[PDB]
């Protein structure tokens, strides 16, 4: 739905989880 | 999951575990797709050889979870199953081809932090986020070893692997259902699924709208984490048309 | 033989 993939505890408080910048970036 | 750590609350917000009615006991993982929609690995459900063969009834969903075994009070909800879909053409006789299903659950689960729906892929999101080298995040409460157990749900992020470094790595017929992610020996890096995360999300963060989706589920692999093999994960935006086709008509 | 009871009600 349309809000989906946007957790309460991180995206929707614009926090970040631990090792999400790990993810970021290997998108080169 | 081999060689990852304690996720944090509410970080994986979207996982399910399957959990067995009796004995009771965890089956498989899987990941909420909507308030009524759970996807996991047609292997959780069915595999003949080794005479697997759920019906709704043998079955729960429980979500929200973080514990492995505790049951947890006022944070947890655990639904019944409606009805299974697994995809027509699953090949379980071979090499776990199109390896999808679907349940519905008997009546919707109520969102809350530790309960939210993961996205699925539109084709250019996959065409943007399924190249080699882009990592992902795989999740669940299977084995910390090939053979202890966790306490709580575990996380892992690894590589997505090149077509010819993933047919190399195994004797078994890859198709193009599936995709394969894990470090290589000389990465030094290491990380796998293992026994009891199967059915459970590979997920992405795209950078376009930061936006989670589930891009893969942990399907299969020989052994966990061994050098030189890698994990096998089903290619969920390739099966996408049928997912679609089944929550249309089935709602 | 692991898993805490779930609620009867499930
Ligand atoms: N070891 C088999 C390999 C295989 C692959 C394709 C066809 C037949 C056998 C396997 O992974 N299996 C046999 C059927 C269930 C699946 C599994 O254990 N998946 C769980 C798993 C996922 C990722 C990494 C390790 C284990
Ligand atoms: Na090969
Ligand atoms: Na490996």
């Amino acid at each position: 739905e349309a809000d989906c993939g946007l957790r309460p505890l991180f995206e929707k408080k614009s926090l970040e989880d631990k090792t999400e910048r790990e993810l970021l970036e290997s998108y080169i | 999951i081999v060689e990852g750590s304690d996720a944090e609350i509410g970080m994986s917000p979207w996982q399910v575990m399957l959990f067995r009615k009796s004995p009771q006991e965890l089956l498989c993982g899987a990941s909420l797709i909507s308030d009524r929609w759970v996807l996991t690995a047609a292997h959780c459900l069915l595999y003949p050889p080794w005479d697997k063969n759920f019906t709704e009834n043998d079955l729960l969903v429980r979500i929200g979870k973080h514990s492995r075994t505790r049951y947890e009070r006022n944070i947890e909800k655990i639904s019944m199953l409606e009805k299974i879909y697994i995809h027509p053409r699953y090949n379980w006789r071979e090499n776990l081809d199109r390896d999808i299903a679907l349940m519905k659950l008997k009546k919707p689960v109520a969102f809350s932090d530790y309960i939210h729906p993961v996205c699925l892929p539109d084709r250019e999101t996959a065409a943007s986020l399924l190249q080699a080298g882009y990592k992902g995040r795989v999740t669940g409460w299977g084995n910390l070893k090939e053979t202890g157990q966790p306490s709580v749900l575990q996380v892992v992020n690894l590589p997505i692997v090149e077509r010819p470094v993933c047919k190399d790595s195994t004797r078994i017929r890859i198709t193009d259902n599936m995709f394969c992610a894990g470090y290589k020996p000389d990465e030094g890096k290491r990380g796998d699924a293992c026994e009891g995360d199967s059915g459970g999300p590979f997920v992405m963060k795209s950078p376009f709208n930061n936006r989670w989706y589930q891009m893969g589920i942990v399907s299969w692999g020989e052994g966990c984490d061994r050098d030189g093999k890698y994990g096998f994960y089903t290619h969920v935006f390739r099966l996408k048309k049928w997912i679609q086709k089944v929550i249309d008509q089935f709602g | 033989g692991d898993f805490e009871e779930i609620p009867e009600e499930y």
